[PDB]
């Protein structure tokens, strides 16, 4: 058996004595609130559905249709919206269904109930309950006549079905439509990181958990934790992403004035070689040693956990992003260099972070660490152990990327960090055991 | 009169090859069926002689008109030509395929290789992280490089391979903004000068949509368009883009702006012509099928040349996108072989449709007191609609020459819901009640005949009153954001060119686009390859070996 | 304290490699101030540190348990702008190889962001950061001025045939021989600067070669050096039998 | 003595164009850098010259060498060129860009073009449905008129616009089959004989996987899939399919069998090149980015011709699969610009990378007892990787003008990785134990070097050892089954074409076919533009502007 | 698998790889190949786990417990879990060494990830890959 201690996201002990397999996305019940949660939650533009309409900017990608322009007082009457919409989108008064108002009314934010998600082969529904709900509401409050629901329509769904996600509409969430997924299990990866930053208000634990969570419960979903792979993803992701005995806050709190990436190294060989996961091999002729592993699911799990302490005081001492590629392939090289043991992933880190660094310091693709995110194509290749880093690293931005969380993220992240448990993840996980 | 007297006339009063036809008036009723095959017609005879020739050189059968279904020839009825609308130009209808056709070709080539991109965001990019400073000086040499690179020419490195530029004379980028001050001072060698290019109220609806905001033209080389797909086009551009800001304005040659630039080129800053489709179509963006109407109505250029005529707008718009849809998207990307050119030719051969639409946009001009001026309401498109079709299908019964040119009953359907959507768009200035009067045309058509178009041809037909004004999650839809991927749409011939020309109805004479002032603009250029203004203008001349504006061969690099 | 062993090897190659990952390199030159801003093409020599975000003093910042614990640099304090330095370095026996300057940041400075490529090495930092740490390359023996270059762009030089007078060629002539020493009157990505910079002596074909953390037959040969490539084999064995089963 | 003699001393000792190159050693470790410019390359100034005229003629600026960053142009080092491996053909590198090279753009428009559909299925419809008996003699009726309907010809209906066969003479359909009497009974101008064309044991593997059944290997128009797609050509066959089963079998044109026809032909007996891609990659099937590497290496037909020297098969392999991947998928669909030809010109020019390999079979073969006989364990993948990897570095040091041909780390980590790759593959015969040693070559090199490719080269690499034989979902696959598509190799140069090199290298010499018999059979035909069982020459050939093999041109329906 | 391997058919549509045969005794061998699964596929002894062999052993059926697919997007954990449980099942089972072991999940998974679906593979649904959906809420409406 495997037993841990939970630690918040300023390093106070929660629970004592935690087996492993209640921090697992197949059994806790926070997990379950958190993942269910995100599929059921929508987020509504009432301001943005009134200009759209305001200014017939219909489609988006600079699109305005002459003629079809329509005054909608939508944000003074959301009182009445947003009930008739409650009264749609709910199945039985009194279920699960959430509807409530943001920002004088600007926005709603919508949590579909339950069945309409277990009855029902993915998380769609919240985008396409919620955009009838809302299109309905509007033709009735305004007594919009035939002629002139389908500019409504259009307004609140974008391009849809021309397109095939809602392009230029108004109702939205943090994960993008299943047909973008690259593979098997990469729907609950497909979440950018400057969202998460949004969601987590910039705490960069709370980011880093919640990243981990929706990118390993990916790697269940892939099927990667079966069988001979369970505790090995558990390890990793209990270490990396919920703060496992303290080893990532206490050891970046410890490294915080004066550490670099190589201190991170050290320090984590240091604590593997104290708590007797590895050891001395062999001994060449020039007094470098090598070392060997007695668990190879816990010296990957350390190495995670480093990785992100790396991060945290690298990119938190530049106060800005970008160096997360860095950090991500130079954490590895070294240890392995320091060791020659594997380092995270056994090398898919490191892959993953060489064409990051590539892909965000380059002419051909990507962008800034917070447009990635473990559906793409650069940065999938680690099993959940890359993205939670670089969800932090965007956190800790002071003002450095031009295509920031406030740029990319305002109407999702207002609503979904709404949610206390999509907010502050570590401490639900933690009261679930 | 009716406006297809002429072209009756020439195709069956006159002699066309051989065919021995000569006299009689376009109303007579019988004919005759003299079986002279196809050696009648010396394109057929060329055909033969090319095939014959190839079935030797490579000891491998190839075309013979012989090898037709029991051995009966083409050409049992006489071959008769095809005038292009509005034109003199007389052709057979194998000068009209796409794969003969070298502009119908360069059309969908100079669409596929093109994207907006703006400059805006990169500015910004530039502005926030080096802190550098964006003038028209910068930016003119900016423009100049980015023309030198954009083909595949080296900037920034040494002992390089660069593409031809003997292969890629047609690859170029402009600039177009709402910034008058900008539009003055950059060099004009790169404009497109909205004043110059639009009538005043054209150009002021335009440069209300866009306030100050700048953007790039940019059309990547023929040849690579061809060698790729439409996917690459947005690529290619922002390759050259990025190598371009890294020279003319300092940069690292590879740092972490320079990222946020290539996101600004690839995604927030990019206007494609169309998005991906679904896997069973499976293609990504700038093909066909992602193309909406909106857009291809606002590709072409009538409407910015001749507003004063604003049928004829529909009509340029209505051959330009049924060519495209129904030749080379649904008759070739989606199926191929033979094809579908003779669905598609209704829209721009022998003066039909167009004398049904001049019909029935001067009945609605006369009954509600003025071209534009009638109401968007059920009462206006039954009347509009129900009108506009008893006059098309009393056309085809007065002139048993013009059933006989549309042969096929899609082919009629078709142009009679063009001149009857199209005058309803036109009238009301309103897509939606345009497609409704494009449905109750082919309910009236249907009882009329006792037949509509092909087996298949009625699928949107009949899910398409319901559907025009219904608000489900993948049938409400504005009808200038539908498109060839609009569901009911995405199978089928006859329709999504036509379409387009009721969406362009809406707003010819009355708008400066339909949808996006960034497409129309775009192609408001004369340097691009294909006409967009006059499509059957250069349709006709490739037509008769004439057009000399195709770009993408390889003769520069191969033997003569 | 753990007391890390860097990397395998007991070959010259080996044991400069360790130099230069725990920062023990010589002092081989002075550069002012003033003529290291120059060359890196920023801003004016001497001039205030432009900014792209207000000083965190100005602004505060989130609150966020990893911000309380970790400090700013000196350059994320002020808001300064992220810039870089870039280098090549030849293949004939430059002193640094491109990874091993990346080691050096990594290893030695807070708030690294370095890239390794085969023709060119960088690193961003906040710029006052950044300087720092450019003057301590630029400086030490991690970089010789005939056989390196400071190039942001256009490269080409690191594995092309040295000139007759032993410097690695610059398309942009960023940097020459002058009366015996290096001299440099460009910036780091070609523009001409009006001061030119004396960058010493180059390094004899002699001490590159004892210096130098490439490996070459004709020098240290990869070949001999036993204990990389028994390293070399030992991590992709283990990389390999973990991907199969992840287990020891 | 090293195989790149020659081809350094005609780099650097001959003088090419004005470049002054005269004299020396291919050892000598120093230069002249004379700063001529471009004006010492005759290729450069053709393209400057050309450049100034189109800036006249169109009245936007194009390129023009003085636009280089800094206004300093190329040429300060000298302009050198290379030599196609194997040959005396010397050429400059702007010769070889695919947009520069119509055999390049020929050879992937055959794969585009190109698909496998069996007829047994097709049989069983008519028989089941209809009773109808198919025999040689309805066959080989089918088979004419599918070769005259294929290329866009009419064969059931009246009146009708054909293609012309002018511009589609490289369109046909042939048929392969397992069943010995049909191979004979099948008129020969049809059939692909597996015995003739291929050596009795690799005719017998075929013959023993293919079993009795029967295929057609179809070819559309070049002209149409430059104008469509790659998931155009499966369509554009089934519809000439399916109207030639009409007319061959007396159906009814059009009923419920032709679409069990239609299924047939369009699913259940289709082989295509490749299936569609990820959304972010968005593409069909028959696009570069589905090709899987065991398919490449089976369209690649030097194999059939030259077992005797398989180093040769997997070199040639190498050469055209690294074009297509690298210069045409990566380099253009993927990105473009000036894009991506030296990146991939060591797998064909200047004959380094065949020393290299030649030498590492030459080791694995007398090591291990003659040349296929090791294990495939990780000690002998240890040792070949290791013993290759640092004779091909050491060459680099021992000839500075290796090195500076393959002036980025990028070349040199693809020239050893295929070396030992290769030569491991071949020796154990086994894909995997190649892709093991491909990447423990990449991790000594890095070390050797301290440096390996671009910035974003070692993604795959760094993934690679760990993925080899990794079970995961999305790492676990057989070599032969890797693509362009496999996750980690989705985005990058310089691997994707030295694997299928790699999968090539377990089967050749021993195996007819490495994955798929029916695309190996498909490819073997010299009516197929492109020469692939020579693919060197056939770059080589184009490369002077002597190949006479396009497909394709408007030349026939345009103005001189 | 056991023919696909056997014949080395691996990835269908006409592929066949050769000197990748591989001869095992998966049928005769079906409930205990049953067992392994699960105990691979379930998340606790005692849940809604069903895992049960059909067809003299030529078959298995098998439900993933609720979990996998409630704590999951989508319905792929069916599949994905299915196929790494008999993958590593037969490895088990076989004593199948490393350098085979690709060759057989590529029997069980077919193409994948090469392909976006499992061609040419051994496990399948009645339902379709997510990705194929012409639009939002089309899975359940994607079976033949
Ligand atoms: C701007 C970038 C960053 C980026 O995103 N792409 C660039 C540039 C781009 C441009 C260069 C065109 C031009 O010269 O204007 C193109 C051709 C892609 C395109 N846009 O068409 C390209 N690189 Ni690059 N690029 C190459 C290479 C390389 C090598 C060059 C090292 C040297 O010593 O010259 C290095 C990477 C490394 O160090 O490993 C490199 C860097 C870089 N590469 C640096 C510029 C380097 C410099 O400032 O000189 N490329 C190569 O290593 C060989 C193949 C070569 C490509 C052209 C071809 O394959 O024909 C080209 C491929
Ligand atoms: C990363 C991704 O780009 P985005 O981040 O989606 O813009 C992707 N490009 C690539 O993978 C470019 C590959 C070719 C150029 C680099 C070769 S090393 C693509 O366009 O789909
Ligand atoms: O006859 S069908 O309607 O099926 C096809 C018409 S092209
Ligand atoms: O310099 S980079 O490695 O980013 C690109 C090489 S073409
Ligand atoms: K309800
Ligand atoms: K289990
Ligand atoms: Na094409």
């Amino acid at each position: 058996a495997d037993t841990i201690d939970l630690y918040s996201d300023r390093g106070a002990k929660l629970k004592s004595g935690v087996d492993i397999n209640d921090i697992s996305p197949m059994r806790n019940a926070a997990i379950k609130s958190i993942v269910t949660g995100i599929k059921r939650t929508a987020a509504v533009d009432l301001a943005g559905i009134e200009k759209t309409l305001a200014t017939s900017a219909i489609g988006g990608k600079g699109r305005k249709i002459p003629g079809r322009e329509m005054k909608l007082d939508i944000v003074k009457n959301a009182a009445a919206i947003q009930k008739a919409v409650t009264e749609m989108v709910q199945v039985d008064s009194g279920d699960d269904t959430v509807v409530k108002a943001l920002n004088g009314g600007k926005q709603l934010i919508v949590q579909v109930p339950s069945v309409r998600i277990d009855v029902a082969a993915e998380y769609v529904s919240s985008l396409t309950c919620t955009a009838s709900a809302v299109t309905q509401a509007l033709v009735s409050q305004f007594n919009i006549g035939m002629f002139d629901a389908p500019t409504v329509k259009s307004a609140v769904w974008g391009q849809y079905p021309q397109t095939l996600d809602m392009v230029g509409g108004n109702v939205k969430s943090i994960v993008e439509i299943p047909q973008k997924d690259e593979g098997f299990g990469y729907t609950l990866r497909n979440v950018m990181a400057n969202h998460l930053a949004a969601v987590c208000k910039k705490n960069a634990m709370n980011t880093a958990a919640l990243c981990s969570i929706l990118e390993n419960t990916g790697v269940f979903e892939m099927g990667d934790a079966i069988g001979n792979q369970t505790r090995h993803r558990l390890l990793a992701f209990s270490h990396q992403g919920l703060n496992a005995n303290n080893m990532v806050y206490g050891t970046t709190k410890a490294l915080g004035k004066t550490g670099t990436i190589g201190s991170a190294v050290h320090a984590c060989v240091e604590k593997a070689i104290a708590d007797k996961v590895i050891s001395a091999d062999k001994k060449f002729a020039s007094g470098y040693t090598t070392y060997k592993t007695n668990d190879v699911g816990k010296w990957n799990a350390y190495c995670a956990a480093g990785t992100l302490v790396a991060t945290l005081i690298n990119c938190g001492a530049q106060r800005a992003p970008q160096a997360v590629s860095s950090v991500l392939l130079y954490f590895q090289d070294l240890i392995e260099k320091e060791t020659s043991l594997p380092g995270c992933d056994f090398g898919k880190v490191q892959g993953a972070a060489v064409g990051f660094s590539f892909f965000s310091h380059s002419i051909y693709g990507g962008g800034g660490p917070g447009v990635f995110n473990g559906n793409h194509v650069v940065t999938r290749h680690s099993k959940g152990l890359a993205v939670p880093c670089v969800a932090a690293a965007v956190a800790l931005d002071a003002g450095v990327q031009v295509y920031s969380p406030e740029k990319t993220s305002g109407l999702v992240g207002d609503v979904f960090s709404a949610v206390d448990e999509f907010r502050e993840p570590i401490k639900a996980v933690a009261g679930a055991v | 009169a009716v406006r297809f007297q002429k072209a009756m006339e020439t195709k069956y009063t006159k002699e066309w090859g051989s065919n021995k036809n000569k006299g009689g008036k376009i109303t007579d009723k019988k004919a005759k069926y003299l079986r002279l095959g196809y050696q009648q017609n010396p394109r057929k005879v060329e055909m033969a002689k090319c095939g014959a020739a190839i079935t030797k050189k490579r000891g491998l059968q190839a075309y013979d008109p012989k090898l037709h279904l029991a051995g009966i020839p083409m050409g049992q009825r006489q071959l008769t030509p095809y005038t292009i609308s509005g034109t003199d130009i007389v052709c057979d209808g194998d000068d009209l395929h796409f794969v003969n056709n070298a502009a119908m070709q360069q059309e969908w080539d100079d669409i596929r290789r093109s994207c907006v991109v703006g400059l805006d965001l990169a500015h910004e990019v530039l502005e926030k992280r080096l802190g550098k400073e964006v003038t028209p000086e910068t930016i003119n040499y900016y423009l100049e490089v980015l023309n030198h690179a954009m083909p595949g020419a080296a900037i920034v490195q040494e002992h390089m391979v660069e593409t031809h530029p003997a292969l890629v004379d047609d690859c170029y980028v402009k600039i177009f903004t709402g910034d008058e001050t900008l539009q003055d001072e950059v060099d004009k060698q790169f404009v497109i000068n909205i004043d110059n290019e639009f009538p005043a109220n054209q150009a002021k609806q335009i440069k209300a949509a866009v306030g100050k905001t700048s953007w790039q033209a940019v059309h990547i080389p023929t040849i690579v368009t061809r060698t790729e797909d439409g996917p690459g086009t947005s690529r290619w551009m922002a390759m050259q883009v990025g190598m371009t800001f890294i020279s003319a304005y300092h940069m690292c040659a590879g740092e972490a702006a320079v990222g946020e630039l290539a996101f600004t080129a690839k995604h927030a800053g990019l206007v494609e012509m169309g998005d991906m489709i679904p896997a069973r179509r499976a293609r990504g963006p700038n093909e066909p099928g992602g193309l909406s109407f909106g857009h291809m109505a606002d590709i072409c250029q009538t409407n910015r040349k001749g507003p004063e005529d604003p049928v004829n707008v529909i009509l340029q718009t209505a051959s330009a996108a049924t060519m495209l849809y129904d030749q080379i998207w649904l008759g070739g990307y989606m199926s191929g072989g033979v094809g579908f050119t003779m669905y598609a030719t209704p829209a721009y051969t022998n003066d039909i449709v167009d004398d049904f639409l001049y019909w029935a946009d001067e009945y609605a001009s006369k009954k509600y007191g003025g071209r534009g001026k009638a109401k968007a309401t059920i009462d206006t498109v039954k009347d509009i609609a129900t009108e506009s079709t008893l006059y098309s299908l009393e056309a085809y019964e007065k002139y048993p020459t013009t059933l006989e040119d549309h042969f096929g009953g899609s082919q009629r359907a078709t142009v009679c819901s063009i001149a009857a959507g199209g005058a309803t768009a036109l009238a009301t200035g309103h897509s939606q009640a345009g497609l409704s009067a494009w449905y109750l045309s082919m309910y009236l058509h249907k009882e009329a005949h006792g037949r509509l178009g092909f087996f298949g041809y009625d699928l949107q037909d009949q899910c398409g009153a319901t559907n025009v004004f219904s608000i489900a999650s993948d049938e409400g839809c504005i009808g200038e954001c539908r498109g060839a991927n609009y569901p009911n749409y995405a199978m089928n011939v006859g329709h999504q060119g036509g379409y387009t020309s009721v969406v362009a109805a809406a707003h010819a004479g009355k708008d400066a686009f339909c949808v996006n002032p960034l497409v129309k603009v775009c192609f408001a250029d004369e340097l691009i390859n294909f006409d967009f203004a006059d499509p059957r203008g250069a349709f006709g001349k490739a037509a008769l070996r004439e057009w000399d504006r195709c770009a993408g061969e390889r003769a520069f690099v191969i033997p003569a | 304290a753990y007391k890390p062993q860097y990397y395998p090897g007991s070959t010259s190659v080996a044991k400069n490699r360790r130099k230069f990952m725990s920062d023990d390199v010589e002092k081989m030159r002075d550069i002012s101030d003033e003529d290291l801003t120059a060359l890196l093409g920023h801003r004016a020599p001497g001039s205030d540190y432009p900014s792209t975000h207000p000083p965190l003093s100005e602004i505060g910042e989130p609150a966020c348990p990893v911000r309380e614990v970790v400090e700013p640099t000196p350059g994320a304090a002020a808001g300064d702008r992220m810039r870089y330095v870039q280098f090549a370095d030849s293949m004939y026996n430059g002193p640094a190889v491109p990874y091993w300057r990346s080691y050096h940041a990594a290893i030695n400075f807070r708030g690294v962001d370095p890239g390794t490529l085969s023709g060119r090495q960088v690193n961003e930092m906040r710029e006052r950061d950044m300087e720092e740490y450019a003057k301590r390359q630029s400086e030490t023996e991690i970089t010789d001025w005939g056989l390196a270059g400071m190039r942001g762009c256009t490269v080409h030089g690191h594995s092309l045939r040295l000139q007759e007078d032993g410097v690695m060629f610059d398309m942009l002539d960023r940097r020459r021989l002058e009366g015996g020493v290096i001299v440099s009157d460009k910036d780091q990505v070609g523009v001409p600067i009006d001061r030119k910079v004396n960058l010493g002596k180059p390094m004899s074909e002699a001490e590159a070669a004892k210096r130098t953390t490439i490996y070459r037959v004709d020098n240290v040969a990869f070949r001999s050096d036993k204990e990389v490539i028994e390293h070399v084999q030992r991590v992709w064995e283990l990389r390999t039998k973990y991907g199969f089963v992840p287990k020891a």
